[PDB]
């Protein structure tokens, strides 16, 4: 059950390349693709993310409308490891413009990408689906990425589409048009993904500044958090054990209504590393569920958990994990819905990430995520009521009507999440 | 890839072009013969400085530039000057008869004789580009060639290059530095005609630059050379992101996304610091906080106006030299508690920051001190319409009597073009009012 | 077979929706082309008329 990974745009390829550095290490794959690890859990499900002279190649497609960031990946630590024909890029760039990524610049390049997708999918014994990394605030990841998702769905309508989508924030902003690009993209995701991990740059910044006490956070700091999250959230897909998860079971079990498939991840311990005191299982469980540990700037106490999946990594007391997990629900039963029984599930994996003797990762489908879409909707509306900056988009062929419909669809989404916060 | 072609029109544009290309060469280590010893790829390459310089197989680094004037004597000084060997003779284009301070002659009578040649030379430069990004057009508002020929050229560039981006550096007239009486007419005519053809225009008020030279450099009567060296430092700050790269570098096109909220509202206000004499720079190091603070002081604006009396729709800080984001963020935190920085209610209030690490240079033997860090702020403020109001008022004074209008009618123009241009300016001024009004 | 046919009906609706997306994509880019060309043509004609 192979996954095809696609990373698109600047953010997409930066957090993408970090994801491959991190899990390649966890599976014992060195920058040159040769396996030099010491355990066999490492190779048992390696084919979920790697193709196979007994070298392993990420099943990864690297996409961007300008060659810069992908020159950086090819020069980076693990750059040698990607299949050279899987780099697919243009020269023009997307100017932080959804319309250029989705309708003009990106349209020119998307068929080349689908040829590489198709070739990877053919060498698949049984394709699970796709995992895309991208931001929603730019032009290539946002506009071209959602165009890819649509073209992929049309060619593989019975496969799962999974995204790690970085949501923009004024606290870590490149351009004023980010709310426009993000609102246009959310609309695409509501319709064409089965699971979207909301990685909120506002939450990552807050975590870097308050908890990690980094007063001048870089994208490198933010990406350290995203890397740790992507590893933990994919653990049960890549490692054998008790529960061997996959993308379709993820969606069946976490998504009670097809549009509410936007998840808040959480991670513990949060680190910038520098500490050798390993945490007790009680502490992992306490921090992981603390708001200060979630990668979407939403207050879970403002909403309710529909479904939760937790994974603990390292060597530790299974009996103590179950006890603490059951403790958190039985102590805050108000924040779990009554009409989905037994909606919190817990897994364990013996293999900890790097630099940590034990960790915990949390996948949550919480109605509090509506706060993130409200925030974006407010920022969108502040400009759109004056039609500010719209000429960047109408110059590419778009009409205002399309913005109005995207605003409407996202407000509907917020409404639907509130409907089940009061059920 | 990402080449920019510069076009220098009339005396102002050409002389500022002299200053800019001299400064670029010093910043990049290019000698007056065009050799660049640090550049190990002979005859080509994709380095950041190749956006502005092409390369010959003989190792010469050639400005992607055309110099055009309808009289020869200013370009002749380029042809015979220190950097004569930089340019191919075909990049320097001259007529024999200038436009006599008359937009009509620059746009029509004289300009129409040379426009096809100018466009053919520009096409020759464009053909050497693998990914042309756009044009940078340098010119005065007030001269006959700077106003009238530039508008003709811009109209033709839109036809020949579609919506390919065109940026202007436009010299706004000030009585202090010499100036024809009809310069308000030429200014309104060219502003009206170029408005739809330009994507972004950096106005430079000769009085602002004159004042900065007198006040900061202690020069009693600044020359054109004084003014143009200061102007080239601002131009260099603005183009530095195109010509250098670095981890904290932010491309001018990304700033432009923030700076232009509506097509016509495309006139950013530039402020630069620090401008200081050698005597004062010696034993004084201006910190990040110090120079940042200087951007918010009106005395350091490129255009005379009062931003305290308008609203912001964007604020961009372009740093060069020894500057780390930690010091920037602190300086901005301080500024935001001590200054009148009011944004329109429909736009975010963050400052967009870029840092170019290559430190600033100065022309040896000039008046500007060499500093370790500098900053150019680009803001979009409704206050810049004060500059249009001032020019529209001088226009109206003369136009109500039709003074000098016969010199334009004699060249084939109609009064209809005057009132249509003036009405366009009136609508521009009303545009700046409307965008500053709070949302319902 | 009736459940199989229901799956087939739903896939066909889906591909028909995506087909409508592709034609909208086509309309957007041909709209941009049309407006750039009309800008160029307008500018060319005004210039010719004024000269
Ligand atoms: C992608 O990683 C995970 C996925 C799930 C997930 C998953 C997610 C859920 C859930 C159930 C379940 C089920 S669990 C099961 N065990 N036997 C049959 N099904 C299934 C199984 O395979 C799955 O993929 C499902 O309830 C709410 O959220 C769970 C996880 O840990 C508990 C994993 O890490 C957090
Ligand atoms: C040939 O004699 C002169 C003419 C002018 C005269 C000239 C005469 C004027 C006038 C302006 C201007 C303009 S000034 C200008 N500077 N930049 C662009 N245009 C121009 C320039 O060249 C000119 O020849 C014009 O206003 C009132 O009277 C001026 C003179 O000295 C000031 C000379 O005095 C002998
Ligand atoms: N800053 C600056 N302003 C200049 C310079 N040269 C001329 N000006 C200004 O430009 C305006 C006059 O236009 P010019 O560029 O000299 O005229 P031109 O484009 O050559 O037009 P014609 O001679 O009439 O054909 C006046 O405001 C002058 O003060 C210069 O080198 N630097
Ligand atoms: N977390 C994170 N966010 C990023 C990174 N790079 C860019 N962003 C964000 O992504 C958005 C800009 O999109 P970007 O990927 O650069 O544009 P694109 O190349 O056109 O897809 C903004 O919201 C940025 O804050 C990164 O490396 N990490
Ligand atoms: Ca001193
Ligand atoms: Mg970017
Ligand atoms: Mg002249
Ligand atoms: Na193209
Ligand atoms: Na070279």
């Amino acid at each position: 059950r192979e996954i095809v990974h696609i990373q698109a745009g600047q953010c997409g390829n930066q957090i993408g390349a970090k994801f491959w550095e991190v899990i390649s290490d966890e599976h014992g794959i060195d920058p040159t693709g040769s396996y030099h690890g010491d355990s066999d859990l490492q190779l048992e499900r390696i084919n979920v993310y790697y193709n196979e002279g007994n070298k392993y190649v990420p099943r990864a497609i690297l996409v961007d409308l300008e060659p810069g960031t992908m020159d950086s990946v090819r020069s980076g630590p693990f750059g040698q490891i990607f299949r050279p024909d899987n780099f697919v890029f243009g020269q023009s760039g997307a100017g932080n413009n959804w319309a250029k990524g989705h309708y003009t610049e990106g349209a020119e390049l998307v068929d080349s990408v689908l040829d590489v997708v198709r070739k990877e999918s053919e060498s698949c014994d049984c394709l699970q689906g796709f995992q895309l990394t991208h931001s929603l605030g730019g032009g290539t990841g946002s506009g071209m990425g959602t165009l890819l998702i649509s073209k992929i769905r049309e060619e593989y309508p019975d496969r799962i589409m999974n995204t790690f989508s970085v949501m923009p924030s004024p606290k870590v902003s490149d351009t004023v048009v980010e709310p426009y690009n993000a609102t246009l993209s959310v609309h695409q995701l509501v319709e064409n993904t089965d699971e979207t991990y909301c990685i909120d740059n506002e939450a990552l910044y807050d975590i870097c500044f308050r908890t990690l006490k980094l007063t001048t956070p870089t994208y490198g700091d933010l990406n350290h958090l995203v890397s740790a999250t992507m590893s933990g959230v994919t653990t049960c897909l890549r490692f054998p054990g008790q529960l061997n998860a996959d993308l379709r079971k993820l969606a069946v079990n976490m998504v009670p209504f097809p549009r509410l498939h936007f998840f808040m991840p959480g991670f513990a311990p949060l680190t910038s590393s520098q500490q050798y005191r390993a945490l007790t299982v009680p502490e992992l469980t306490q921090q992981m569920f603390d708001s200060k540990n979630m990668m979407a700037a939403c207050d879970p106490r403002h909403g309710r958990y529909l479904t939760v999946a937790a994974i603990f990594r390292g060597r530790m007391s299974m009996k103590e994990v179950d006890e603490q997990m059951l403790n958190v629900q039985n102590k805050n039963s108000s924040y779990f819905v009554e009409w989905i029984p037994n909606n919190v599930k817990t897994a364990v994996c013996d293999i900890p990430p790097r630099g940590l003797k034990m960790s915990a990762t949390f996948i949550g489908n919480s109605t509090a995520i509506q706060e993130l879409f409200k925030r974006i909707s407010e920022q969108f509306t502040a400009m759109f009521r004056r039609k500010a900056f719209l000429h960047w988009y109408t110059g590419e062929g778009m009409d205002e009507m399309e913005f109005t419909e995207a605003e409407s669809n996202m407000n509907d989404l917020v409404s639907e999440y509130q409907q089940y916060q009061d059920a | 890839m990402r080449e920019c072609i510069s076009i220098h029109v009339g005396q102002a544009g050409v002389q500022i072009g002299n200053a800019c290309w001299e400064l670029y060469c010093l910043e990049h280590g290019i000698q007056p013969d065009g050799q660049m010893p640090s550049d190990k790829t002979i005859g080509g390459g994709d380095d950041s400085f190749n956006t502005f310089f092409s390369e010959t197989g003989a190792g010469k680094h050639v400005p992607r530039a055309v110099f055009v004037d309808l009289e020869p004597t200013v370009i002749d000084e380029v042809r015979t000057g220190t950097y004569r060997q930089l340019f191919h003779p075909e990049q320097l284009i001259t007529g024999k008869e200038d436009a006599a301070n008359n937009y009509a002659r620059g746009h029509y009578t004289i300009g129409k004789e040379i426009i096809d040649l100018v466009l053919d030379r520009i096409r020759k430069l464009a053909d050497q580009c693998t990914g042309l990004q756009g044009f940078l057009v340098f010119h005065s508002f007030g001269g006959g060639t700077g106003s009238g020929f530039t508008s003709l050229l811009m109209e033709r560039l839109s036809v020949d290059y579609g919506k390919k981006s065109k940026l202007e550096f436009s010299i706004y007239p000030a009585p202090q530095v010499s100036t024809a009486v009809v310069e308000p007419y030429n200014s309104i005519l060219t502003t009206h005609t170029t408005l739809e053809h330009s994507d972004c225009a950096f106005m430079v008020d000769n009085e602002a630059i004159y004042d900065i030279c007198r006040r900061n450099l202690d020069i009693e009567r600044p020359t054109y050379t004084n003014l143009n060296r200061l102007i080239s430092q601002i131009v260099s700050s603005i183009t530095a992101s195109l010509r250098f790269d670095g981890a904290l570098n932010v491309d001018l096109t990304e700033f432009q996304t923030n700076l232009v909220p509506y097509p016509r509202i495309h006139f950013p206000l530039a402020t630069y610091a620090p401008v200081i004499s050698a005597e004062k720079a010696y034993h004084e190091q201006l910190s990040v906080a110090e120079i940042t603070n200087a951007c918010f002081e009106p005395a350091n604006q490129m255009v005379k106006c009062d931003p305290r009396h308008g609203k912001y729709m964007a604020c961009c800080l372009l740093y060069r030299g020894d500057v780390v984001p930690k010091d920037v963020n602190a300086a901005i935190a301080t500024i935001k508690t001590k200054r009148s920085i009011q944004f329109v209610d429909w736009c975010p209030t963050g400052f967009k920051v870029g840092i170019n690490y290559q430190p600033p240079t100065v022309v040896p033997g000039g008046d500007l001190a060499k500093v370790q860090r500098a900053v150019c702020m680009l803001s979009n403020t409704t206050a810049i319409a004060e500059a249009w109001a001032r020019l529209d008022h001088k226009f109206d004074l003369m136009y109500a009597k039709r003074a000098f209008v016969h010199w334009y009618v004699g060249e084939g123009m109609e009064e209809g073009e005057f009132s249509e241009a003036r009405e366009d300016m009136a609508a521009l001024e009303k545009d700046y009012e409307e965008v500053g009004v709070d949302s319902v | 077979e009736a459940a199989e046919e229901r799956r087939k009906y739903q896939e066909a609706e889906l591909l028909k929706h995506l087909a409508e997306k592709r034609e909208h994509e086509r309309e957007v880019i041909q709209k941009a082309i049309e407006e750039n060309n009309n800008f160029i043509k307008m500018a060319k004609e005004k210039l010719a008329q004024k000269m």
